């Protein structure tokens, strides 16, 4: 499972944050699997049927409104019939108000649930029409609803591979030109941020390299002598803990491999990937962020 | 923006992820067992039934989907128990994440090879299997 | 540390 290099998403300035124009909060949430992210979107094909999409949105809203109206009318008729029955029986006004309040609260709940569905659809439509890369979705339920409903245009996954795909699909020269154009203008406040981002991007471009070096797939290990192995009177292992950290990383990778072979739902696999990322970050550096291992 | 933020504990992420769990009190779990049995049966018959070009391949598909849903739900149900059992045997120098991962591995190895067979609460069986798995993990860690 | 340290004898 691809991982990220601790020296970047935690560094100040965080090279990833500037290059990918993401706040540290969002980047760290993405890395440790806290919220999904929209990688790429074919906005054109959605625009070509944006009117048709709005039309189907309207008709589904009409259908939900229609079932809502059916329920409201049925319950209002039931309540009115109950009130007429109670009047015929000549019961006290206390019973009248009790039944009336019960029915009114039931209808308020029905309308509130209908408005729940309506605002859910409105959020879906807003986040669908008003959608672009680098967007976040904190709640998993909303993302599940999006993919189930509109799983055609935008592809979004949470994890290091997400960043890798985003950066490799991303281009540098266009952003460099846009930042240069912004700098050519004024507005010091945003101009300084533009200057910093342009500096980073120009360094990337001049380096002749690619940002893909910020997501690792194969960590190396130093020779054995550099981590000398020591035998005590009882032959105990008390040498540099480098062996301990490599043990942890290898053990967790093998657990990942075995688990993915066996098959299991997304929750366990994602948790396990997070644990692996934690171990690699610890090995490249202990105590950089969070509680150091002891 | 470039302001810094604090990190997040791994355990708390697990709690947030499992907060959606809702135990069934072991009563309806028998229905889930029946559903998964029917799902395996439908899958096996479909594998055998590859030859027949049935007009309705959607009934087997429906059984399979019901089985998969039931399996996922029952696996979700026992995360609270596995994390309780894992935390009950802490303090031995092994991070809680590794123990809980081992418990999940043991659970998936257990329930997917379990039958009610007019047996008792499956919770006892899961507790037993995950306890054995975590004990094995600790022993091999040394 | 993934830092490709070349020599550039040229």
């Amino acid at each position: 499972a691809p991982v990220t290099h601790i020296w970047y998403f935690k560094g100040v300035p965080s090279r990833l944050g500037y290059l990918l124009d993401l706040a540290p909060k969002d980047l760290e949430k993405i890395i440790y699997f806290a919220a999904y992210v929209i990688t790429s979107v074919d906005e054109e094909m959605r625009h070509n049927e944006l009117s048709t999409l709005e039309a189907e949105m309207a008709v589904e809203r009409k259908a939900v409104e229609d079932q809502r109206d059916g329920e409201l009318e049925a319950r209002a008729q039931k309540l009115e019939a109950d009130l007429a029955e109670l009047e015929a029986e000549g019961a006290k006004a206390d019973a009248r108000r009790k039944v009336r309040d019960g029915g009114e609260r039931e209808m308020r709940q029905i309308r509130d649930r209908a408005q729940r569905e309506l605002d859910r659809l409105e959020d879906i439509w807003s986040t669908f029409t008003k959608l672009a890369p680098k967007q976040l979705i904190v709640d998993e339920n909303l993302y599940r609803e999006l993919v189930d409903r509109y799983g055609e245009y935008f592809t979004g996954a949470m994890g290091a591979e997400s960043i890798q795909k985003l950066i490799e699909n991303f281009d540098i020269d266009a952003e460099a030109e846009s930042l240069r154009d912004v700098i050519r203008n004024g507005k010091g406040q945003k101009k300084l941020r533009a200057l910093k981002r342009l500096k980073v991007v120009a360094a990337f471009q001049q380096s002749g390299n690619s940002p893909m070096g910020m997501v690792l797939d194969a960590v190396p290990v130093i020779p054995p002598e550099l981590r000398p192995m020591v035998q005590l009177d009882g032959g105990r292992f008390a040498t540099s803990d480098l062996n301990d950290l490599y043990r942890r990383v290898i053990n967790r990778n093998n657990r990942l491999k075995r688990l993915i072979d066996l098959g299991a739902p997304e929750i366990i696999v994602n948790n396990e990937k997070r644990m692996l990322q934690e171990s690699v970050d610890a090995l490249f550096d202990n105590g950089r962020r969070g509680r150091p291992v002891t | 923006l470039d302001a810094q933020s604090p990190a997040a504990d791994l355990v708390r992420v697990y709690l947030n992820g499992i907060g959606k769990t809702a135990l069934l009190n072991a009563a309806g779990e028998v229905e889930l067992a029946k559903r998964i049995e029917a799902g395996l049966y439908a899958e096996h018959l479909l594998e055998t039934r590859k030859r027949l070009g049935e007009n309705r391949k959607r009934d087997l598909a429906a059984v399979v989907r019901d089985g998969e849903a039931a399996r996922r739900h029952l696996l979700e149900a026992n995360l609270r128990l596995v994390v309780s059992l894992a935390k009950r045997y802490t303090g031995r120098g092994m991070p809680l994440l590794d123990l809980i991962q081992e418990g999940n591995l043991g659970l998936i190895r257990a329930m997917e090879k379990f039958d009610y067979t007019k047996g008792f609460k499956f919770s006892t069986y899961a507790t037993w299997w995950i306890r054995q798995a975590i004990t094995r993990g600790m022993a091999d860690q040394s | 540390l993934c830092l490709n340290v070349e020599v550039l004898s040229s």
